[PDB]
RNA sequence: UAAGGUGAUAUGAACCGUUAUAACCGGCGAUUUCCGAAUGGGGAAACCCAGUGUGUUUCGACACACUAUCAUUAACUGAAUCCAUAGGUUAAUGAGGCGAACCGGGGGAACUGAAACAUCUAAGUACCCCGAGGAAAAGAAAUCAACCGAGAUUCCCCCAGUAGCGGCGAGCGAACGGGGAGCAGCCCAGAGCCUGAAUCAGUGUGUGUGUUAGUGGAAGCGUCUGGAAAGGCGCGCGAUACAGGGUGACAGCCCCGUACACAAAAAUGCACAUGCUGUGAGCUCGAUGAGUAGGGCGGGACACGUGGUAUCCUGUCUGAAUAUGGGGGGACCAUCCUCCAAGGCUAAAUACUCCUGACUGACCGAUAGUGAACCAGUACCGUGAGGGAAAGGCGAAAAGAACCCCGGCGAGGGGAGUGAAAAAGAACCUGAAACCGUGUACGUACAAGCAGUGGGAGCACGCUUAGGCGUGUGACUGCGUACC
RNA sequence: AGGACCGAACCGACUAAUGUUGAAAAAUUAGCGGAUGACUUGUGGCUGGGGGUGAAAGGCCAAUCAAACCGGGAGAUAGCU
RNA sequence: CGAAGGUGUGCUGUGAGGCAUGCUGGAGGUAUCAGAAGUGCGAAUGCUGACAUAAGUAACGAUAAAGCGGGUGAAAAGCCCGCUCGCCGGAAGACCAAGGGUUCCUGUCCAACGUUAAUCGGGGCAGGGUGAGUCGACCCCUAAGGCGAGGCCGAAAGGCG
């Protein structure tokens, strides 16, 4: 099951910035997932000039671990726990935060 | 000076090697032990 | 079930996307090169060479589908030889090879103990062989008891260290029978009556519930420290859910989950009900197995050894009785009880693992635990069976070495960047003993033994508020032949 | 003609020397010698554990052998160490 | 916001020990009282790993010996080019085979390898290369020997013919 997908913005519970959000880019099959904004590796690359010679450094976007990136919940700055139920294909939020328990 | 061991691989395939070893009871046996402590190689010859 | 995938090192182009084959998975059911049962024959670890039949064509060589062995069933053919049959051919079934451990049968020690050795013990072990089932094996009596009676066998605690056997040695070692696990008994030697009635398996279904593809499921925020917290604190809230594991330092409130709860293409276990097929509930009367039991001779298995040695297998000769008949009851005899052979079968309570699932260890942690956590039964040794290593852990994350330069448009390296840090640079955790460079102080170029222990000048160092404390070095001298 | 005299190829151990932690699992340098035989040899087979093979030393049997080698009974036993 | 491990220096008890305080570390630790042993290291002609001394001492694979000039290179006496010399010449040559296995060639590379120098190389790492009716094999027959039906011997592995 989904609890955060690409289409709406997320915030990094991990040791990432606190005070950034943004969307999933792209997601790996080792549990992980790419977020614009957040962070950036510096990466230095082979020169081999006649090979490659990439004008020095890469400067490069890097994953995180996807169990550890939430739903921003867009009213209060924070990751909310909001549960994902729709009818029919992709399971879309439900919003259980702004609903009463039983 | 000269070996008590020349190499032949004509010689080594008739004593040792996998269908030879096979068409008799014991060398059959010696490649069920092979099996038996997992050599990689049941061959030598080929 | 699901939106991110097209396995990984591996990126990019190309390619499905997100919408009715995206990937992934469950059911069943195809596809399955050559070696290999290997099944035409040959043979060699992945190779070689034929035949039978039909078709095609420059009738220069293509290329299907088939051909094993043994046993049985059928059909045609068929030698000496008429008929026949061996032999020959064709179609079909059964077997073949593989798979962990258990298991019936066969071959069968030595060592060891007897403080010495042969019988005895050890041992039907070890090892090898044959063969087979989901278990193998056993069974309801010519058995076992003791005048009381039992009423299958196996497995467990016992009976019992008793009987019996025993160079009357060393020691081997019961049965009867009790408590328990676990309880299915029948038929042929032969017919009817009864009516398909009890019970079990198989098979078309049904129902209840699991198994193989699942998704739902309550609560935590602020603030501070830190580069980063699952931490401190404030306290707040959940808990039939404070189990693992994962996530960046300790997560009940972040993720896969848990307690708690369901759902069904196809395949399928358990149990309740039912149809069908096969078996057939109950009643009654006959009838009781002759080349094998005895008997002489000899072995085997009996806890049991040549003894006064029964019994049951079994080699060989030989071979029986009828109710005032027969087997057995551990010599033999009688009496007596019990069974009545000479026909066939049997529950799983027991045994076990490659596998499936649940649970667990007062288990180890790179010389541990398996030799083997690592492209290890690899490298390597031997002609060969068979022997046989070294080697794990940068980091949270690849951010992994640009840029500035010396140099050979080098190795190697400084600065520098990344990072918490690379005095973490992949040769990377943090690292004591062993080993080797760097610096300072002392003794220091005329005297000979375990090199320590006392007494101790000079020099140099550190403590102390210092009041006979250590450290380094040491002239000279009292004592002095190590350790397992 | 030749179990003939000398002698290449071919074979090969007797003396001497060097080597001996080597180049070396037995060689090297020089010589004497075997060379139609009871010989030698290329290629492939066959002979196995108390068994082989031996004009026969208990020599040779893949460096091993009064009994080879590996794996098992086997962690057998040791009034001793 | 500094817990264990390892380890220095001082303190303290008849003693196994106990205690205070520094360095290193950054992850784990646990005061006390009751239960329990997988509970005390230098030796086993013991097992496995590390390192000194021996000692810059031995050796560099026989008894054919390459020289100089030029080159290439940061570097060369050993490589490329030139001239010259030497030894072997029944081998120190030519062809075929077993057995091995990318070794051939150009194009480069010089950490490791060839117990060196290395610019060379059967080394590193690439790229290219193996053209058959007639050659060696196969064909067809078959010796020694192996296998072996039907058949026989044997529990059987196995074996006779």
């Amino acid at each position: 099951a989904a609890k955060i997908r690409r289409d709406d913005e997320v915030i990094v519970l991990t040791g990432k910035d606190k005070g950034k959000r943004g969307k999933v880019k792209n997601v790996l099959s080792s549990g992980k997932v790419i977020v614009e904004g957040i962070n950036l590796v510096k990466k230095h690359q082979k020169p081999v000039p006649a090979l490659n010679q990439p004008g020095g450094i890469v400067e490069k976007e890097a994953a995180i671990q996807v169990s550890n990136v939430a739903i921003f919940n867009a009213a209060t700055g924070k990751a909310d726990r909001v549960g994902f139920r729709f009818e029919d294909g992709k399971k879309v939020r439900f919003f259980k935060s702004n609903s009463e328990t039983i | 000076m000269k070996r008590t061991f020349q190499p032949s691989v004509l010689k080594r395939n008739r004593s040792h090697g996998f269908r030879a070893r096979m068409a008799t009871k014991n060398g059959r046996q010696v490649l069920a032990r092979r099996r038996a402590k997992g050599r990689a190689r049941l061959t030598v010859s080929k």
